[PDB]
């Protein structure tokens, strides 16, 4: 009577262990992707400020050149 | 005493006391009734389910929206929702709490008249007031000028304001909103093989749209990219399993706001209506309207909407003008925060509609000196 | 006899079930973090390229104004 229940419990335990291993693999992949995205966004946000200041200086020089032209 | 601020809105009711920072109670404006017979005896279930309680028993209910586009089509259900809000959620008697209500622009006068009649006679509020959504959104944003865009679930309207002076002749109202987006998402999901018809599955489609959809900066480029790569697919879990996948439909549904021709509407996109509303104003106030473009409402919560809006407006506006878009994180609750700010002002204490004053002036007092 | 084996199997099943539940919870947490990071980095990719193009046309306008002023 109890042998079938024991076999089912063993099978579901094996399935749970396989699901746990798959979950660990997916978690590791997601963490690696998140770290890569964080590094990329850090570089992007540290170079966008330089781009913004460059364009601001360019437009200020444009304005003063236009004034002198007038 | 203290003032009570309510916001019927459309599809979501958010109410709370004046002077607070966020609404105390938020729940959908849904009333449901059981369409089956029921076999158990002695259960004693009630006739109708209202508010968030009806969402927990969605499987045996039919859901009806008393508000279609700003206007109220069913009044018994609206009274039920108001009673629920006043009693079950806040547990406050409205006999000693002034109520500030919120109304969209360009609406029939009968809506306001019946709203005030129900508030004064059915609930016996000491005083009340009705205010426009866009003005209160501007209050919450901290600005004093700037054209504001409010796109909720029922209606989308633009109200330009300069130095505290509204421009009624430049107010544009469009009926394209979140509900039409959900309907188009239903119409487009059938292409892949997923069919949603029942009103209970309307909430499932709405949840998919809220949690998965995004706005594409370029439409043709994104369509070309998704036609070859498989990096745009994301999976969703239905309430019973049966995981589904969605591809192009991720960004095609929000594109209806910029391409109303998808659902057959004649009007143009919000990016063009905003520019037209700005151009309908004078020539000396356009700088501040360009530089103080305010967005609020639930449908605005799409990721990437601000970038696309700014790109389109800059493509339309002259290259000299600086284009800025204000998208605060709490866009959805902007109207309620503005209402809480307004109802707490000292100078607002003499702009209420009193009980005896309403009795003397009749239901049509709303359009008089007191607004 | 068999009762102790079944009790041990049930205890192990409960322990691995709890571990599996924690594994999922962490999996959705990491997935949400990665998705948020990816959305942010893509949005500011679009922002940084548009800003760079703005800088480019600003520089071109400045050069044209400079030669006109000369
Ligand atoms: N995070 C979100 N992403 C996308 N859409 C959302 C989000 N939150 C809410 N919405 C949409 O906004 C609508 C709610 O708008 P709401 O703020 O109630 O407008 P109103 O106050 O005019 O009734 C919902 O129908 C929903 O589709
Ligand atoms: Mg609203």
């Amino acid at each position: 009577s109890l042998q079938k229940k024991l076999k089912g419990t063993e099978d579901e335990l094996d399935k749970y262990s396989e699901a746990l291993k798959d979950a660990q693999e997916k978690l590791e992949l997601a963490e690696k992707k998140a770290t890569d995205a964080e590094a990329d966004v850090a570089s992007l946000n540290r170079r966008i400020q330089l781009v913004e200041e460059e364009l601001d200086r360019a437009q200020e020089r444009l304005a003063t050149a236009l004034q002198k032209l007038e | 005493t203290t003032a009570l601020v309510c916001d019927n809105g459309s599809g979501l009711v958010k109410a709370g006391f004046a002077g607070d920072d966020a609404p105390r109670a938020v729940f959908p404006s849904i009333v449901g009734r059981p369409r089956h017979q029921g076999v158990m005896v002695g259960m004693g279930q009630k006739d109708s389910y209202v508010g968030d309680e009806a969402q927990s028993k969605r499987g045996i209910l039919t859901l009806k929206y008393p508000i279609e586009h700003g206007i109220i089509t069913n009044w018994d259900d609206m009274e039920k929702i108001w009673h629920h809000t006043f009693y079950n959620e806040l547990r406050v008697a409205p006999e000693e709490h002034p109520t500030l209500l919120t109304e969209a622009p360009l609406n029939p006068k009968a809506n306001r008249e019946k709203m005030t009649q129900i508030m004064f006679e059915t609930f016996n509020v000491p005083a009340m007031y009705v205010a426009i959504q866009a003005v209160l959104s501007l209050y919450a944003s901290g600005r004093t000028t700037g054209i504001v865009l409010d796109s909720g679930d029922g209606v989308t309207h633009n109200v330009p304001i300069y130095e505290g002076y509204a421009l009624p002749h430049a107010i544009m109202r469009l009926d394209l909103a979140g509900r039409d987006l959900t309907d188009y998402l239903m119409k487009i999901l059938t292409e892949r093989g997923y069919s949603f018809v029942t009103t209970a599955e309307r909430e499932i489609v709405r949840d998919i749209k809220e949690k998965l959809c995004y706005v594409a900066l370029d439409f043709e480029n994104e369509m070309a990219t998704a036609a070859s790569s498989s990096s745009l697919e994301k999976s969703y879990e239905l309430p019973d399993g049966q995981v589904i996948t969605i591809g192009n439909e991720r960004f095609r549904c929000p594109e209806t706001l910029f391409q109303p021709s998808f659902i057959g509407m004649e009007s143009a996109g919000i990016h063009e209506t905003t520019y037209n509303s700005i151009m309908k104003c004078d020539i000396d106030i356009r700088k501040d309207l360009y530089a103080n473009n305010v967005l609020s409402g639930g449908t605005t919560m799409y990721p990437g909407i601000a970038d696309r809006m700014q790109k389109e407006i800059t493509a339309l506006a002259p290259s000299t003008m600086k284009i800025k878009i204000i998208a605060p994180p709490e866009r959805k609750y902007s109207v309620w925060i503005g209402g809480s700010i307004l109802a707490s002002l000292s100078t607002f204490q003499q702009m209420w509609i009193s009980k005896q004053e309403y009795d003397e002036a009749g239901p049509s007092i709303v359009h008089r000196k007191c607004f």
